[PDB]
């Protein structure tokens, strides 16, 4: 039942078609639902009346069918356009759009053929086990405010590390992992730490 | 209820995620035995431990593959009105 | 004036020459009784899907 | 008159000249979208013939015409719940803000639900609510009532404020609000140090920008 | 006479349903857009221009409304700017230096490297730039001093 969207469109169109042909059994006020039972039983001027009732009824039935198919086709067009967009953006590329191609961080996708439609297998990265760390917007060194170059400054309770935002892989805070902007008296919540300079032990 | 008069279902004060929707916030389900009526839950309550100096960082991850099904086309059907209407 | 529905008394006031009330949708919703000069509201018989 | 398309504004283009912003503002704009409509459903038999037997018997000569109309309207009514759920029920859990609304100077009081009211809607939601207003037909209720939509909205807001975008792509992960903002600044090409240096200003521009929303919605 | 009323009433009902169905498609399209806006601008940070307000999108907050959703879009909008001269590259010692991030600009006497959306001059150093090619290729290259830390 998971693959229900394609089954529903197949059944919905099949039903509309069956509905149309069943209207041929209606008389729409005519003496008979059967065209031959009008023509063979009534004199021409009378037959011409009963036949117009069937024509009007059947024509109206067909117009209804076509209108519903035409509106439905627009719905399908919209879906097809979305499917075309997802393939070009998620199969032929890597989407940056949240929940566009699955929950989580999009990595890639694979198209699959399906009757009257397309199925996409969306491969996403989803964060799992997590922990709380103490954080700070900046670190104060020699009176200067240091901000993470790409990551967040966090503490395990005794030591401060710079960690990539989406995965806990802590590193020693060095002058390569941080940039300096302004002094320690501006940033709210700045903490005191030591920023390592790789040159010092080699100088 | 607001949706109408529901007969045969037992109303309870326990909310559950919605199974068979009725309307106006009311859903029904089969418990194990009888059919019950309840106000639907919108999801589990989860308060994050927000603090001005606390951040949560994932230490592990999983690769999740989900399936999305989209229709592309409908039956390519047509009818000749001059045969359908007449014969 | 004919129809099917439930007749109830109501706190509605008609002018002395008005025989029945009509809504914005051209639907009769009240009638002045021909013998007793009082106004009765008309509500539809309850219906809905099952 | 012949309408103006806009003010004329030439650009001081030169092969060796660039303009760079020295300051910025925080602007809040409001965008309104329809999601659903009233689930009106009318019974074809009653609409056309009422309770008349003589009419109903002739209506049957039209076969499925009434069936088709009743089904079309049913389908329209059903997708109204689908539309509402698709838009609002994007969060698996119901998130809530902490008792202490300390977000680094950022004031969300007109955004978050007012707990003192019988209907827990924000000051802005309360305003939005107030600003916009038999013959065989009936009107069906929505599955999700105003109360439930409000709870979904609250969950989304609480998530946004205390977790950021992480709750929409995995588990919710708390982050200090001003730090979340610093990431959002970095995300538009503005170095994160800008926000911290100007955190007081940014929070004030934000707070004023929100107050103006409630006023412009009420006024116009 | 009854048949005539049936045709007229059935036809007016068909008109109602058809127009209601066409409008339903319009509402559905709006709902789909609303769903996209929420998932991309509320549950994420959109990079799409004017998708969620004028300016550089920072965040948004949904608000419930009768039969719809209202989004408060919070954007970063540049304010009062200044005219600076610029160069695509700087020549130091026979080598062309390009900014790693930002743009090289001058206040009329000194060259600085700064980010594009906010004026905040930095000293041009070897840690703010990278070298590619010599000084005889880039059109508009200027002569300056790059500081080696
Ligand atoms: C924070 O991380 C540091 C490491 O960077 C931990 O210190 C080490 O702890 C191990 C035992 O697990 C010792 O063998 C090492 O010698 C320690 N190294 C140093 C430099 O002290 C520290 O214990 C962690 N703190 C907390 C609260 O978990
Ligand atoms: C980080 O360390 C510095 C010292 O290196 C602290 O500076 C002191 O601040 C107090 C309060 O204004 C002054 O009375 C002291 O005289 C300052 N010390 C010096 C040497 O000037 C700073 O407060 C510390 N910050 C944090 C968050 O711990
Ligand atoms: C958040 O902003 C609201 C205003 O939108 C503040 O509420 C006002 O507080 C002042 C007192 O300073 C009162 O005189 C006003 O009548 C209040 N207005 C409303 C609508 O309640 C609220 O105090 C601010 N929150 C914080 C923590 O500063
Ligand atoms: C950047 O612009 C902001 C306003 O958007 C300036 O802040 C205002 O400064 C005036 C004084 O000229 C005060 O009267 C206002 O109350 C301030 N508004 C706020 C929200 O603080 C800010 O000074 C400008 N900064 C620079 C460097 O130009
Ligand atoms: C361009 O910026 C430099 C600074 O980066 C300006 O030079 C400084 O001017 C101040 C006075 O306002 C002096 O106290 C400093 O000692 C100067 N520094 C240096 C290195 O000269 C310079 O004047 C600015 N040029 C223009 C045209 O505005
Ligand atoms: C940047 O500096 C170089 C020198 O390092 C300049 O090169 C000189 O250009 C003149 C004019 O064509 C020649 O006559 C000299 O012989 C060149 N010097 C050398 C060592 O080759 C260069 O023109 C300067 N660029 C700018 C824009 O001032
Ligand atoms: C965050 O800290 C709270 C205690 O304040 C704890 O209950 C919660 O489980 C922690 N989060 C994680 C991911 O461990
Ligand atoms: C965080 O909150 C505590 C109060 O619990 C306060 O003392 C501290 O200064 C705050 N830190 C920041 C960065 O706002
Ligand atoms: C359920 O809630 C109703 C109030 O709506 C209350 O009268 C009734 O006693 C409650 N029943 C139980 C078992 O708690
Ligand atoms: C009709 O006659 C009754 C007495 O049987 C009287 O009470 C009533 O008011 C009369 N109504 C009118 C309109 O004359
Ligand atoms: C830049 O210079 C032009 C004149 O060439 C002037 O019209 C424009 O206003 C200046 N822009 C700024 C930001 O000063
Ligand atoms: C700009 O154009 C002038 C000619 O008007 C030319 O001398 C100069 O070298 C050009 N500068 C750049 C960066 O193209």
């Amino acid at each position: 039942s998971a693959l229900g969207k394609l089954q529903d469109v197949v059944n919905q169109n099949a039903q509309a078609l069956n509905t149309l042909v069943k209207q041929l059994s209606s008389n729409f006020g005519a003496i008979s639902s059967v065209l031959n039972d009008i023509l063979s039983r009534l004199d021409p001027p009378e037959a011409e009346v009963q036949i117009d009732r069937l024509i009007t009824g059947r024509l109206q039935s067909l117009q209804t069918y076509v209108t519903q198919q035409l509106i439905r086709a627009a719905e399908i067009r919209a879906s097809a356009n979305l499917a075309a967009t997802k393939m070009s953006e998620c199969v032929l590329g890597q989407s940056k759009r949240v929940d566009f191609c699955g929950k989580g961080y999009h990595l890639m996708s694979f198209p699959q053929s399906a009757p009257h439609g397309v199925v996409f297998l969306h491969v996403t990265y989803v964060p799992a086990q997590e922990k709380n760390f103490t954080t700070a917007p900046a670190i104060c060194h020699d009176g200067k405010a240091h901000f993470p170059r790409e990551g967040v400054f966090v503490s395990n309770g005794t030591h401060w590390f710079v960690t990539q935002r989406n995965f806990y892989e802590p590193q020693i805070i060095t002058t390569d992992n941080t940039f300096v902007s302004g002094n320690c008296d501006v940033v709210i919540g700045i903490v005191n730490n030591t920023v390592y300079d790789p040159l010092q032990p080699e100088l | 209820t607001r949706a109408g008069c529901l007969i045969g279902a037992e109303h309870v004060n326990n909310s559950y995620e919605c199974d068979i929707p009725i309307g106006a916030g009311i859903c029904a389900s089969y418990q194990t035995q009888s059919i019950i009526a309840y106000t639907m839950s919108l999801g589990a309550e989860n308060s994050v431990a927000y603090s001005n100096n606390s951040i949560a960082i994932p230490t592990n991850f999983t690769i999740s593959v989900t399936t999305e099904i989209l229709p592309v086309s409908m039956t390519k059907t047509s009818v000749d009105c001059t045969m359908y209407i007449c014969g | 004036l004919t129809g099917t529905g439930v007749l109830t008394e109501s706190n509605k006031k008609f002018l002395p020459f008005q025989q029945f009330g009509r809504d914005i949708a051209d639907t009769t919703d009240a009638v002045r009784d021909p013998q007793t000069l009082e106004i009765l509201d008309i509500t539809p018989c309850s219906f809905g899907g099952v | 008159y012949t309408m103006s398309l806009g003010a004329e504004n030439s650009v001081a283009y030169s092969n060796n000249s660039i303009a760079i912003p020295t300051n910025f503002t925080i602007s809040v704009t409001t965008e309104i979208l329809p999601v659903s409509m009233t689930k009106t459903s009318v019974d074809c038999t009653m609409y056309i013939c009422g309770d008349s037997t003589e009419c109903s018997n002739l209506l049957l000569q039209y076969g499925s015409f009434c069936t088709q109309l009743n089904r079309a309207l049913t389908g329209i009514a059903v997708e109204q719940d689908k539309n509402t759920q698709e838009v609002f029920a994007q969060v698996k859990q119901i998130y809530k803000t902490p008792p202490i609304k300390d977000f680094g100077g950022f004031n969300f009081s007109q955004i978050l639900p007012d707990p003192s009211k019988p209907s827990k809607r924000s000051p802005i939601e309360d305003l939005l609510f107030n600003k916009v207003t038999f013959n065989g037909l009936t009107v069906l209720p929505p599955l999700l009532t105003d109360e439930m939509i409000a709870q979904y909205t609250s969950a989304l807001l609480a998530g946004t404020i205390t977790s950021g975008w992480t709750f929409g792509a995995g588990p919710a992960l708390q982050i200090p609000f001003p730090m979340q903002m610093a990431y959002r600044f970095n995300g538009i090409g503005v170095t994160q140090n800008v926000l911290y240096e100007n955190q007081k200003l940014i929070a004030n521009q934000f707070n004023s920008a929100i107050g103006k929303i409630q006023d412009s919605l009420s006024s116009t």
